[PDB]
């Protein structure tokens, strides 16, 4: 924008005082009209560009405000909204013309494979895990979480009964003991 | 050279045009400088410039069965940065000064154009 | 109070554009094509040409960036097992077809079929259609063989009926419903997919949100 | 995108009650609604009708029988007594 002042836009010069210090008004006015047309057009295009850039900056600022509100003031369940992985918490930092977020996530590392079963038949009635999944190492059956392996002994408080053993596909026989039976 | 064959103008023909100064490679890597239509170039060794097809990454199949599962046993906590601009540099101009700096007749001529300045 | 005693599973469609056709213009050629006098006259106007060229180049690079942002979210490429056994479910309509020269699904083929020099040129996209299809197939294989885990860490495999049971559990419905209505649910899912395959065509008002993009680009160039 | 959703299909009318008074103590369902077919009172989930017998494990006790409004009287089964 500043440099655009050095172009004559077709006139005899690009400096107003020299233009008006050599010619009569009837022609100085023509030259001055040419320069003012050019300069007005340059200012107009600069302003339009600034408006269009301001729109995008405002969109980015709205996104930043939403992210601050939803991931600094609380824990978010929107995947890949505040970092890759299960989001835990985040910290804001200042910067010139912006912010910086330090997202803290949780990533599982080491996996081992087992065999599963949708249900466990004990006495003609099916059993399903209250929370977690049935797993086995090949000689015994456990129930465990879904994001951190931690086996537990199958019993009557980890499972709930529903229906029979003739409806589910893939059901497997296994014992499910009553804790109050030994006592 | 963009959208022309190597006839009007070491020398290689691409989907985008005639490429001069690089050696084609059968291998595929990760894109460094995009070229067009899946071609990219990078400076790797005798140092030179090589043009190669983009690769999406490492192939990885998972052993899918119908009674098998995989469960994690150890975890990892990490940190990642996210960067977002917020504000621009604010400014302002004086239209009449910028157009007709210290010239009464120039300002009088400008007066015949309306409310552009406002 | 009222309580439902039976349910339905249905499938819908959502169309939305990602990018437009990049282009470029040679200012001097367009304005004063092959004329030294006209170029000399144009030299007295400053940097309008450079401004316009910079703006157009920014637009083109933004188009490539947003296409990449939409599609390239995973790096590892996954593949579906050769044996299609998902407990009654049938993904043949969405999985790619090897026999086709372009390894793309029948639905993608139908979608592709349905949509139709004074200094100005048209530049090709950096990312090609086969590469985009490969990205899509990798995403589809990952979500059918792993679930949501391949987007949060190392892809872990689970049986598809068990994944479905978990997703039923995610909306307050217990898993026994799936475990004892598996066959019916699979039949309804397959029928709904077939209905979408049929209904995607036979209506000239569905891909308007892309046809308008094409028409607007063509009209701007034409004027 | 091809979104896959779940829609309920067939409805029926039932009579409900916020709480049940058994022995001078109120009972509330852990997860579900107290529904009655006109003769017996059951508890069922909200998006799929599946009744079951009101026991001491699917409900929790909180407070007295003279605070809540609309409470009704019924029998709360006890599972360990027959065993
Ligand atoms: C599980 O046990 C029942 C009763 O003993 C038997 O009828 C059924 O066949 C067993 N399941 C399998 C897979 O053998
Ligand atoms: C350019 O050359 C290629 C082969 O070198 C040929 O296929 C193509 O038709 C040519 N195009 C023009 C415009 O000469
Ligand atoms: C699927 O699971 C069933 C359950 O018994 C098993 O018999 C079968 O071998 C498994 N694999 C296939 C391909 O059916
Ligand atoms: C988990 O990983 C950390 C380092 O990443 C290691 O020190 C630790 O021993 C691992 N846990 C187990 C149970 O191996
Ligand atoms: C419940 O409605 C669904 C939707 O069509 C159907 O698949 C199923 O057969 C119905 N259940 C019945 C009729 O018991
Ligand atoms: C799946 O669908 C295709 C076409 O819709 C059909 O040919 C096939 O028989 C169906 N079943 C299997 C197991 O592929």
């Amino acid at each position: 924008l500043v440099k655009q002042l050095s172009s004559n836009f077709g006139a005899i010069s690009s400096v107003l005082n020299d233009i008006l210090s050599r010619l009569d008004p009837p022609e100085a006015e023509v030259q001055i009209d040419r320069l003012i047309t050019g300069r007005l057009q340059s200012l107009q295009t600069y302003v339009t560009q600034q408006l269009i850039r301001a729109a995008e900056i405002r969109a980015s600022a709205n996104l930043a405000a939403t992210k601050m509100s939803e991931c600094v003031l609380g824990q978010s369940k929107r995947v890949d909204f505040c970092g890759k992985g299960y989001h835990l918490m985040s910290f804001p930092q200042s910067a010139p013309h912006g912010v910086v977020f330090l997202h803290v996530t949780y990533v599982p590392a080491q996996e081992k494979n087992f065999t599963t079963a949708p249900a466990i038949c004990h006495d003609g009635k099916a059993h399903f895990p209250r929370e977690g999944v049935f797993v086995s190492n090949g000689t015994h059956w456990f129930v465990t979480q879904r994001n951190f392996y931690e086996p537990q002994i199958i019993t009557t408080d980890n499972t709930f009964v529903s229906g029979n053993c003739d409806v589910v596909i893939g059901i497997v026989n296994n014992t499910v003991y009553d804790p109050l039976q030994p006592e | 050279y963009q959208d022309v064959n190597c006839t009007e103008v070491n020398v290689f023909q691409t989907r985008a045009g005639c490429l001069i100064g690089a050696e084609h490679v059968n291998n595929s890597y990760e894109c460094d400088i995009p070229i067009g239509a899946g071609i990219c170039a990078s400076y790797q060794t005798s140092q030179s410039i090589i043009a190669y097809t983009m690769s999406l990454g490492a192939e990885n199949s998972v052993a899918y069965s119908n009674n098998s599962i995989a469960i994690p046993t150890n975890f990892t906590i990490s940190v990642t940065t996210e960067i977002l601009p917020v504000s621009m540099t604010k400014t302002s101009v004086d239209c009449t000064m910028y157009i007709c700096g210290d010239s009464t007749e120039c300002s009088n001529l400008l007066l015949q154009y309306g409310s552009f300045c406002t | 109070i009222a309580i439902p005693t039976n349910f339905t599973i249905s499938v819908t469609t959502e169309i939305l554009p990602v990018s437009m056709t990049k282009t470029s213009v040679d200012c001097t050629m367009y304005i004063c094509g092959d004329s030294t006098e006209c170029s000399n006259l144009l030299l007295q106007y400053g940097s309008f040409c450079t401004q316009l060229n910079r703006a157009l180049t920014g637009i083109a690079v933004e188009q490539d960036k947003n296409t990449q942002e939409v599609f390239a979210q995973v790096k590892q490429i996954y593949k579906t097992p050769p044996i299609k056994d998902f407990g009654g479910f049938n993904f043949s309509q969405i999985l790619p077809d090897p026999s086709k020269p372009s390894k793309r699904s029948p639905i993608e083929d139908l979608l592709f079929n349905k949509v139709t020099f004074n200094g100005l040129t048209v530049l090709p996209p950096l990312l090609t259609d086969e590469m985009i299809a490969q990205y899509t197939s990798a995403l589809l294989a990952g979500t059918i063989t792993s679930g949501w885990t391949f987007g949060a860490g190392p892809a872990l495999q689970i049986p598809f009926p068990m994944q479905m049971a978990y997703r039923f559990n995610g909306i307050g419905v217990t898993q026994n419903v799936l475990y004892e209505n598996q066959k019916l649910i699979a039949n309804q899912f397959n029928s709904a997919i077939g209905k979408i395959q049929d209904s995607l065509s036979s209506t000239p008002s569905a891909l308007g949100k892309l046809q308008d993009v094409v028409n607007q680009n063509a009209q701007a160039l034409n004027t």
